């Protein structure tokens, strides 16, 4: 303080101005909503980023999407080019506001890329089970999108719900065959008393997915504030 | 087949190496550790008069 | 000729195993039996560096052993003066997912990289007084795990696409590609004479590469899980690795085999970082149990414990003169011990 | 009378252990903190008032001839401050909890500065009312011993000896803070109920507990004070057997408020999940160090 030369005090002043800018940027960055976008193959993940309102601001790893809805800034992270081991970097996304998981409804009879008597829906179920019941994701909310609800309106009129989920008996109808798939995707949660899952039957129009995401994350923010204030 | 041939060639390159005895490498490591005993501020702490982090 | 290739590979493997086995007269734990123990090593924290608002993933010491660089997951590279705790530089990053950082031996450059498959080189000696991006290298198809400077114009990087690369910063083009691993490369350590380097991968193996010609010389196995950290012995004739099975191991280059195993029964977490003291008789390893253990390098017994971090000890470093140890953890704090 | 300082001693021990635990856990993690943590610390640093009051009180039994006009005031001021600061800080805690929930996107509720100014405002109010409380109590001269019974009575002041004191005390202490607590917690619950969160059934229980503890502990003392005042006005006939019951009730009720003020710092932190986890980690790590067995 007092035993400082002319050159010494300038360094302290510079450090104080660096710390001031650092806390300004940190407080700015604490007000944004970070979402992690996940899926299994051609389950969507491409039209969803298009439906997002007011999209506005090479690499082959992280894909970043910025947008704004009702005075809120959303940053969505897409990991599709990362073909390496998932367990070695999945801990990087610990602290994200929510995980947006996309599943294609019109995959209950399609085999995988390599024919191995495996449906494209069971792989989605395993990936959801692994992500949901993770050590790094024990309180992170999941927004589940079931995309191809229109393609699940012609095959379901022909094909039955016996290729996958063989312990099903009921009418071949959009309501009674989708309210069952939603139940099977929601029964994989082993923390039903703490973690919340939001399910939506999206479409390719009506631009109402952004409102659903906003309504889902506006409860996660309240829950986090409730946890930080000692009320829960 | 070409990949396995490259693997075989790599193993061949690894095989033809001169190896010293383990009792000699341990002796060399001990000699290096002993010859620098009075140069490690973490092994033998330096007095507070020459510690930059006092 | 799959059968012939398989049988030749098995014959070569058996020959190598027999040749290495016939070179073990005794054990390092037997030769180092009458030497005096180091005793109890008690280290105290002298400084605490605050200013990061997210988990710190990497750190590196300067050659002068006074300045250090730290990277955290908030898009900031912070350069600290350890003596006075002052901040010298704060570089904002274009990508917030960084897994490694490096410091040039000359001190004029810094390197960064992460989930984006790009290594960014920043210049610290600009005439205007502001750090700007000097170069960007984008020849990798997987996330960068480590990077180390050779000169002001060369750098070696390891990535998650099971390859390593040697670059030319002036032109931004790869000069040599070190392939041969069958898993993601996690760590990388340069020899003291910067002519060889060891790399550890997720296939539970380590390989020794020569920078000039660019081929694998020796392969070391023995670990059961992924090798997270690697370090060179000060002499340069041995190295140490740390795995996810709560075990460190010491390998000798000339003996071409393992020497000693450092493990306990009360430790079941993984090792995130390893380092050697200046003399080479102390091995410092950071764990997931929020602690750092100091082992006697010649007698496989624990000599000290460093505690004080809230979360995983992610990075560990020792200065060139070996006067202090810097540890960075996921609780966004750097601690200097002496 | 011997029991009074004996009972007040246990409150001192409970208060010091609880406040020490809360302060020690806070000091470990103070890099990230909001207004609620600062308010809880401000509540914690009221044990000095109790310590000063107990030191003044204990001078009666040993070294009993120091007492002057100021010393009864020096006891009463710190006792009333230790009482009132808790009550006034609880309302600020409720207000901050409402502000965080109602404005979750904004950043100004989270800032530490806000708690500071709140921690000042209560500190002012608890002083001002305390300034009244000492005023009435007066040095006392008695034929046997002047020291005994620091009492509110002056010479000829029947008009204002207790009614101003108890009316202001009840109105400022138990009727305004209760209304503010109920209002802010109801406003918080109104927005919380709309959400889909699983935690809705726990927040309601926590709110009900925090309001009910304050009501239950604070009400009996004011009830018995009102009963005293109604008695001395002769509105109800006195057998003079009741007077002993009335006084013994007053003593225990004051003791109950003293216990509530000491206990509440630990209760507010313990109900939070993060504080419970932090204390579980401390109990595991520290006991795992010593009594470990090596």
């Amino acid at each position: 303080g007092c035993t400082l030369s002319a050159e010494d005090k300038a360094a302290v002043e510079r450090s104080k101005m660096i710390d001031r800018n650092l806390r300004e940027d940190g407080e700015k960055a604490a007000r944004e909503v970070k979402l992690l976008l996940l899926g299994a193959g051609e389950s969507g993940k491409s039209t969803i980023v298009k439906q997002m309102k007011i999209i506005h601001e090479k690499t082959t790893g992280i894909v970043e999407t910025h947008f704004t809805f009702k005075d809120l800034h959303f940053k969505m992270f897409d990991v599709g080019g990362q073909r390496s081991e998932r367990k070695k970097w999945i801990h990087c996304f610990e602290g994200v506001t929510a995980i947006i998981f996309c599943v294609a409804l019109s995959d209950y009879d399609l085999v995988l890329a390599e024919d191995e008597e495996m449906n494209r829906m069971h792989e989605s179920m395993k990936l959801f089970d692994s992500i949901c019941n993770n050590k790094w994701f024990t309180d992170t909310s999941i927004i589940l999108f079931l995309n191809k609800k229109d393609l699940f309106e012609e095959k379901i009129k022909k094909s039955p719900l016996t290729i996958c989920y063989p312990e099903y008996a009921g009418s071949n109808t959009y309501e009674e065959a989708a309210a069952y798939i939603q139940c099977q995707f929601e029964d994989l949660n082993k923390r039903k008393d703490t973690k919340e899952i939001y399910t939506h039957f999206t479409c390719a129009t009506d631009t109402k997915n952004v409102q659903f995401v906003f309504d889902a994350v506006t409860d996660v923010i309240i829950k986090n504030n409730l946890k930080d204030c000692g009320l829960f | 087949i070409a990949q396995a041939r490259k693997l075989v060639e790599q193993l061949k390159m690894e095989a033809n190496i001169d190896r010293i005895k383990v009792s000699k490498a341990a002796a060399d490591l001990m000699a290096y550790c002993e010859a620098h005993a009075k140069e490690d501020p973490l092994l033998t702490p330096v007095p507070a008069s020459e510690n930059p982090f006092r | 000729e799959l059968d012939q290739l398989r049988q030749e590979a098995e014959q070569l493997k058996n020959q190598i195993r027999d040749a290495r086995k016939a070179c073990a007269d005794a054990t390092l734990s037997q030769i180092t039996n009458n030497i005096d123990p180091v005793g109890r090593i008690q280290m105290r924290t002298r400084r605490t560096l605050r200013g990061h608002l997210a988990k710190i993933y990497a750190m590196h010491w300067g050659t002068d052993s006074r300045l250090l660089v730290s990277a955290s997951q908030d898009g900031k590279l912070i350069i600290w003066d350890s003596y006075t705790t002052n901040k010298v530089h704060a570089i904002p990053l274009r990508s917030s997912w960084v897994m490694t950082c490096a410091y040039a031996p000359s001190g004029n450059y810094v390197a960064c990289g992460g989930l984006d498959n790009i290594c960014s080189i920043y210049n610290l000696k600009t005439r205007e007084g502001n750090v700007r991006v000097s170069r960007e290298l984008a020849g990798h198809t997987g996330y960068l795990s480590c990077c180390r400077f050779l000169d002001d114009n060369q750098i070696v990087t390891s990535s998650g696409d099971t390859t390593c690369a040697l670059w030319d910063i002036e032109t931004g083009q790869q000069t040599t590609t070190f392939t041969g691993h069958t898993g993601d490369v996690m760590s990388l350590s340069l020899a003291p004479d910067t002519r060889l380097f060891v790399s550890g991968a997720c296939d539970a193996s380590a390989k020794l590469w020569d920078v000039r010609e660019g081929m694998c010389r020796q392969t070391f196995t023995g670990h059961e899980s992924d090798i997270n950290a690697i370090c060179f012995f000060p002499n340069g004739n041995a190295f140490a690795t740390g795995s996810d099975d709560a075990t460190c191991r010491l390998f000798d280059l000339r003996a071409d085999q393992e020497l000693m195993t450092y493990s306990h029964d009360n430790i079941i977490c993984g090792i995130t970082s390893v380092s050697f003291s200046k003399s080479g008789r102390l091995l410092l390893a950071g764990y997931d149990d929020f602690n750092c253990n100091v082992w006697d390098a010649l007698k496989a017994d624990r000599a000290g414990v460093l505690a004080g971090h809230d979360n995983r000890v992610s990075c560990l470093g020792v200065t060139d003169d070996g006067m202090a140890v810097a540890t960075g953890s996921w609780d966004s704090f750097l601690k200097i011990w002496n | 009378y011997t029991w009074n300082v004996g009972i007040l001693s246990l409150i001192f021990l409970i208060n010091v252990l609880g406040n020490g635990l809360v302060t020690y856990i806070f000091c470990k993690h103070r890099s990230r903190a909001g207004a609620i943590d600062i308010l809880l610390l401000g509540i914690c640093l009221n044990s000095l008032c109790l310590s000063i009051s107990l030191l003044a009180e204990v001078l009666m039994f040993l070294f009993p001839n120091i007492i002057s006009t100021g010393l009864c005031r020096l006891e009463i001021f710190f006792y009333y401050l230790y009482v009132y600061l808790d009550i006034f800080s609880v309302v600020c805690v409720s207000l901050v909890r409402y502000l965080l929930v109602a404005y979750s996107t904004r950043s100004w509720p989270k800032k530490q500065s806000l708690g500071w100014v709140l921690t000042s405002a209560a500190l002012l109010i608890a002083l001002v009312l305390s300034g009244d409380a000492c005023r009435h109590r007066s040095r006392v001269v008695d034929p046997v011993s002047k020291q005994a019974m620091c009492y509110e009575n002056a010479g000829n002041m029947t008009a204002d000896w207790r009614l101003h004191v108890r009316t202001v005390s009840v109105t400022a202490g138990f009727l305004l803070p209760l209304a503010l607590l109920i209002l802010f917690y109801a406003l918080t619950w109104c927005v919380v109920r709309r959400t889909k969160l699983q935690a809705r059934r726990k927040v309601r229980g926590v709110i009900v507990a925090v309001v009910l503890l304050f009501f239950v502990f604070c009400f009996p003392y004011h009830v018995l004070n009102l009963l005293d005042t109604l008695l001395r006005r002769r509105w109800i006939r006195d057998s003079c057997y009741t007077r002993g019951l009335i006084n013994v009730g007053l003593a225990v009720t004051s003791l109950l408020q003293a216990l509530y003020s000491a206990v509440v710092p630990l209760i507010y932190s313990c109900l939070g999940s993060l504080f419970r986890q932090r204390m579980y980690g401390l109990f595991q790590s520290l006991r795992q160090s010593f009594m470990s067995g090596a």
